[PDB]
Order: structure tokens, then C-alpha cells, then sequence
């Protein structure tokens, strides 16, 4: 999973 | 005469100063739950903030183990009237 | 359990439940999760009747919640007067100090309440304790405008 | 019964999705976002709000990789142009943020407020009276949202 | 228990949407209110959710002007709910 | 669909922070020197005490608090056990500007720290619970345009 | 009227409707409350054959909507080459400038549209048109990062  | 911000939506993914999640394999966290939202509800005439709370719903039922991280989408609105999507 | 419907009952100002509830055992000291106790809550929402009876039922009258509040503040805050004064006339700890180091009388001086700070004076309130800010009641009731009380204050 | 937007035109209206997802530019041209990263699997979600709002009858109008400024000409072409014909508006945001604002794909900063303030009545008259809905993909910072126990 | 955002479960209801003015009718209240509580003690029981109130008094609002300015109100929610909140009767 | 239990007797607090005199604005911050009273604000007060009495919540009115005031308040229903609530509202009746309201005193209380007293973290018994605030205060000095 | 039904059927694509309502007379230069023609719609739309067929029909190829935008500026920006084309082949004014003083080319420069650029350029765009920021499309294409557009330029 990653953020913005 | 309706105000000149009248009418509008935002839904952010997150609240401020938080970052919201993309699944590289899957898309965003919040994307991904609107248009489910959307696609699920609007044919049952649902409007957006329904939509919208379910969408906050479902985001914040998500988790970022790595950092025990949650999402929490924010709509913001000056609607005036219900947001429905119709067919 | 007793404790909750207690502190439900006091909270909610049911004096009938809470005599009731205390009759019936009710651990008149019980805590809620914030640490609040019958007292805390009948003290916060300014049932008399309540905190009479739950002081009259052994009530700790200096019960200090998790934040370190005593009902003695809370009255204070709230402006309870007539509960400020049973607290007090119960052994009330008048210079309480919670987190903040703020006594009973810096909350009443910060919310302007006139006769509980005369009340808490007059109970031997610190009218020189300073919080943990170095403030003193004074400087709080400066500082929220409540000169008619500063007034009072400045002279001790 | 609230009242409820007309939404029966043909299409509802355009849903612009920016979909930002290199960010080489930020990377180069921006210090602080020196290791920014593209924001891959954006594509899914440009691909579900096209879908979907197909789907609602809005008329998809994806941009992808959009520097700040490429994304001020677009809504504005967007906020210039007649939408007496439609029912509504949607833009839809994909891309990095931080507080209140997103990134272009060249790292420079669009406060969302900015993006939105292009629609009102005022700006977009054509749009007076219709709903106008941002959905805005990004970070609005860098902080996990705790979770709490419930 | 599950976990959910820290944030959750929130409802702003502003008078106004950031920058701008909201009114007060010295003899009748605000806009905001007056409409809110109306569409609350209108809505509520029929079992309205709030953003759907708070949808009605946007549009109460809206619909209201201080001639004098040419001034208009726009109430703005923010919502972190998760759910529908009713202010049921009982 | 989902919805927020709503059944506690009462529901709440419902927390009325209702500034009206800005006396002490006016006289301790330049700036606010014309702020104005918020005469007719008791309306609003009584309307949302009415309003949401009638829905069950037991409303906590306070009026014309400064931001210590109103942060100390605030953090005793932070700090409280909401446990036996179903909700929790907070109206804040005041001025404001931009994010902020303004205490009675005319000091600013970001609307944010208000309600971020009440997240999940600050305030427990109040996870999963709806907390709701009805800011009634300005958010800046602009008239809001209309469009025909 | 018409003119709406031809913006409307230009903004959809629906050539034959644009054909059909032309063949009875809808003013091919009808523009919508934005000023924005049939050929803006479709220049914007990226409608070809109607920007053609509008073109044939005698559509000012150099409308100026309400915002200053020509249908080239549209169709630089939105990237449609063959519009872009079409437009030029027909006296679209290379030199446009909206209201940012942007010529299609620093639209096309700016949206990364490199055969746009190199077509604009054949077309006589100023190289060197500098907008109300001082800037040429070539400083419009380094800000936008397009490196391959800004190397063309650079040339020039």
C-alpha cells in the first residue's frame, strides 16, 4: 500500500 | 439568488495533514470505495452524502498495518439539494 | 453494575435512582472511565440533591478523576455554587490542584463565578496558588475578563 | 423532501479526472519532493470514476499527468465553457497532495480550494444552481489518521 | 473492536462556507441556526439524516439574502461520518 | 443504510457555547475594537436548546465564553465518559473567521483544536459516536455573492 | 433554436446532425453563452470531421469565445493534432493569443503536445511569442517539464  | 458556493461538493480522500492510500494493484482507498459506493447506490437513488457516509464507512474500515494508519475521507458540501446520479 | 447506573444516575440528575441505586449498595465512589465519580458527575451537572446524597452515602468528596479534577472543580467550573459549598462544608480539598495546577478557584475565577470564588476564599482557597503556568485565580479572571471578580482577588 | 438537483440531462456533464501519476517532474523541480513517487495504481481509479461516471452519464474527460499548471488550463476550459446543457459538474483530483492543496505531476502545488473556487456560480455560471463535485484523490499531508478502537 | 480513523464520526456543520460572513437576525437568530433547528424539529421526525437536514438548511440558507450587501449565506458541512445520524424521537 | 445509534436518553450533550457579549473582544484585541454583540444569538440558543432538547439531548448552554472558557468546557466533555451517550453535539454561537471562532474575549479558538478534541484518541467514549458542531460564527468578513 | 441544437450536436460529435442542421441552416457559428462556437466545441471535443465540416460550412476558423480562446487554442491545448491541422489548413491564427497572452504554441508547449508544437511552428507560431509572464512556449515547456517539446524549442 502506498500514500499520495 | 443562491450563493456563489452554493452547490458544491469536495470529497476528499483524507482530513487534512493525512494521507490517504493508493493500492498500487487496486487504487485508492477512497477511489475505489466511491465509485463501489457510487456504482452500488446511485441506481437505488442513494444520494451523494449517503454515498458519500458510506464511503467514509468504508475507508475508515480500512487499515495501513504497516503504520496502524486509517484513512478518513472528508466530504465538504454547500449542496443545496440532494446529489442523486440517476439513470 | 450498581457503580454504572449510579454514575449514570447521578450524572443524569435521577435523584430517585441514584437514593434508589445507593440504597441498594451502589458503590457510591464508582469511576467511569474518566475516572469521574457519582460526585464528579452530579457536581458537573449541578444536581445538589445528588451530591448531597452521595456525600451523605460516604461519597469521596476529593475523588480526583483520571484528569486529575476533583467535583470540587467541576463544581467550581460549572458554577454550582450550592454545590461548591456542600463539597466544601463535605471536606472538599478547596486548593484541589488538577493537571494544570489550577485550584478550584482558578476555574471559578476563570469562569467569572463571583460567589464561588467568595466561597472558595472563604473556605480558605489559595488565593497565591499559581497553576503550572505561574498564574495565579487573579491573573486567570484577567485574563477572561472577569475584572468584578479580579477585583476581589487582587486584594489577597 | 430536499429538493434534488436536476440530474436527467444527456450527458449529466463532464467529470474531468486529473490523474496525476509521474511524478519524475516533482522529483527533479521540487527539493522537498526530490522522492515523491509516482502514484502507481492511479490508473485503476481514473479507470473506476471513467466507468462509473460513464456509467451516471457524465462525460469522462481524463487528464493524466498534469503539471499544476496544465491542471489550471484544463479546469479552465472547464470553468470558461457552457454547461448550460448540463446537469452538473465533476472533477475528479488523482494525484499527490498535502494540506489543502495537490501536487501537479511537476511537484507544483494547487490548493484545492483554488481548483474548486474556479466553479462557483460566479466563475462558471453556466454551472449556477448545479452541483459541482470534487473528488480529490491525494494526501492532504503526511500523517497516518491514527484508527481508535471502537 | 475494529479500528477506526481518529477523525471519524465527525459532523461540521458551518454557518458558512471559510471567509465569508454568516448572518444574525438580532430578532429571529442566525440563518444558519434558525434554519437548522427548523429543519431539525421538521425533519427529524420524519426520520431525515442529518446531511440531509443539513442539505435542506444549505438550501434554506442559500435562499436567504442580506439585501443590503447583496450578501448570501452558504452553510458548509463537513462530515467525517460514517453513518447516517437521526436525531430519532424517545 | 448504516446509521448512528441514537437512542440514549439523553442522546448527549448538547454543548451550547452562545457568545453574545464581546465586550472583552472589543477591549482587549485592537483588531476586534468594532466587534459587535451578537445580539438575538439567545434565539439560536434557544432554538437548538429547543430543537434538540425535543431530539433528547440534554443541552449544556454556556454563554459568552472566552476561548479559555470555552476550551475548558470543552475539555471536560473531552475528558468525560460519553460512554452512556449515543452523540455528542457542540454549537458554538460566536464570531468567527477564517477556521477560528472567537471567544468573548476575542482570543481565537481554531475550530479544528474545538473539534479535535473529540476524535477517538481525545475523547473515547465518544469513538464511533457521532460528534457534531453547529458553528454558528463568521468565517471571515466577505459577503458571500449570490448568482441568479 | 438551431445554433444550440449545431453547439450541441458539435460538442457531441454527432456529424451528420452538424451536417443536417447546417444543410438547414443553423448558423455554424453559433456560440453558446461562453462564446464558444461549433468549432470551438468540437476543436475542444476533438471532433474532426465536425471541425471540418463547420470549417466547409464557413465556421470562423479564428472565433473568439468569450474567454479569448480560438478553437486552435483549444485544440493545441487537448492535443488534437489533426485539428490542430485542420484549423491551420483553414487560417486558424497561429498567433491566437487568450487572454494569458498563451498562443496555441504555448498551449501545445505547455500540454507537452510535441507534433502540435512542431505543426504550430511549421505554421509560423512565434517561437519566441512571449505570454503575460514573459515567458516563450520553450520556458512554458521547461515549467511543465516537458523536456522532449523544450529540446525542439530550445533548437529555436
Amino acid at each position: 500500500i502506498e500514500t499520495d | 439568488y443562491i450563493p456563489d458556493e452554493a452547490d458544491f461538493l469536495l470529497g476528499m480522500a483524507t482530513v487534512n495533514n493525512c494521507v490517504s492510500y493508493r493500492n498500487p494493484a487496486e487504487g485508492t482507498w477512497y477511489i475505489q470505495s466511491l465509485c463501489q459506493s457510487l456504482r452500488e447506490r446511485c441506481p437505488r437513488g442513494d444520494d451523494i452524502l449517503t454515498i458519500l457516509t458510506e464511503v467514509n464507512y468504508e475507508v475508515s474500515n480500512k487499515d495501513d498495518k504497516k503504520n496502524m494508519g486509517k484513512q478518513m475521507p472528508q466530504p465538504t458540501f454547500t449542496l443545496r439539494k440532494k446529489l442523486v446520479f440517476p439513470s | 453494575d450498581l457503580g454504572k447506573k449510579l454514575l449514570e444516575a447521578a450524572r443524569a440528575g435521577r435523584d430517585d435512582e441514584v437514593r434508589i441505586l445507593m440504597a441498594n449498595g451502589a458503590d457510591v465512589n464508582a469511576e467511569d472511565a474518566s475516572g469521574w465519580t457519582p460526585l464528579h458527575l452530579a457536581a458537573f451537572n449541578g444536581h445538589l440533591e445528588i451530591v448531597e446524597v452521595l456525600l451523605k452515602n460516604g461519597a469521596d468528596v476529593n475523588a480526583v478523576d483520571h484528569a486529575g479534577m476533583t467535583p470540587l472543580r467541576l463544581a467550581a467550573l460549572f458554577g454550582h455554587l450550592e454545590i461548591v459549598e456542600v463539597l466544601l462544608k463535605n471536606g472538599a480539598d478547596v486548593n484541589a490542584n488538577d493537571m494544570e495546577g489550577h485550584t478550584p478557584l482558578h476555574l471559578a475565577a476563570m469562569f467569572g463565578h463571583l460567589e464561588i470564588v467568595e466561597v472558595l476564599l472563604k473556605n480558605g482557597a489559595d488565593v497565591n496558588a499559581q497553576d503550572k503556568f505561574g498564574k495565579t485565580a487573579f491573573d486567570i479572571s484577567i485574563d477572561n475578563g472577569n475584572e468584578d471578580l479580579a477585583e476581589i482577588l487582587q486584594k489577597l | 423532501l430536499d429538493k434534488v438537483y436536476q440530474m436527467k440531462s444527456k450527458p449529466r456533464g463532464y467529470c474531468l479526472i486529473i490523474n496525476n501519476h509521474n511524478f519524475a517532474k516533482a522529483r527533479e523541480k521540487v527539493p522537498k519532493l526530490h522522492s515523491i513517487r509516482d502514484r502507481n495504481g492511479t490508473h485503476l481509479d481514473a479507470g473506476a470514476l471513467t466507468t462509473t461516471f460513464e456509467e451516471l452519464h457524465f462525460e469522462i474527460k481524463p487528464h493524466d499527468d498534469c503539471t499544476v499548471e496544465q491542471i489550471y488550463e484544463i479546469l479552465k476550459i472547464y470553468q470558461l465553457m457552457d454547461h448550460s446543457n448540463m446537469d452538473c459538474f465533476i472533477c475528479c483530483i488523482l494525484s499527490h497532495g498535502d494540506k489543502g492543496i495537490i501536487y501537479g505531476t511537476d511537484g507544483q502545488e494547487a490548493p484545492i480550494y483554488e481548483l474548486t473556487s474556479q466553479f462557483t456560480g460566479l466563475k462558471c455560471p453556466s454551472l449556477a444552481g448545479k452541483p459541482k463535485v470534487f473528488f480529490i484523490q491525494a494526501c492532504q499531508g503526511d500523517n497516518y489518521q491514527k484508527g481508535i478502537p471502537v
